[PDB]
């Protein structure tokens, strides 16, 4: 694909169609932000720590 | 009246004299002799009692 395509984070989904698979079907997906990134955007947020019950 | 008294074990004397009563009436008052250290707690809120905002 384009570069273009790739550098707008379009999702790219690849299917498996084989005996062995349980429902004979698999897929996996990857875009701009999950091949290999060069950046992890975290945003960990943690509230009412105690939580008592 | 001084308190010191009350603890002393004066018994203040009160007559009462009614109308219709020829007699008068005595009443006399002290503090029945007869201490224990109440050490004091105070429990703070609990978090549920402060979860309803
Ligand atoms: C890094 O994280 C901070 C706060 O989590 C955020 O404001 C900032 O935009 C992030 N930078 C990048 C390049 O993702
Ligand atoms: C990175 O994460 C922060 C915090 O969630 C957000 O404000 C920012 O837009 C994110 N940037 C990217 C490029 O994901």
């Amino acid at each position: 694909v384009s570069e273009e395509e790739w550098n707008t984070g379009e999702t790219y989904t690849c299917v498996v169609a084989h005996e062995a698979l349980p429902n004979r079907v698999t897929e996996r997906t990857v875009d701009k932000s999950t091949g290999k990134p060069t950046l992890y955007n975290v945003s960990l947020v943690m509230s009412d720590t105690a939580g008592t019950c | 009246i001084c308190e010191d008294d009350w603890n002393s074990g004066e018994r203040f004397t009160c007559t009462v004299t009614h109308t219709d009563l020829p007699s008068p009436l005595k009443q006399t008052i002290s503090r029945p002799k007869g201490l224990h250290r109440p050490d004091v707690y105070l429990l703070p809120p609990a978090r549920e009692q402060l979860n309803l905002r």
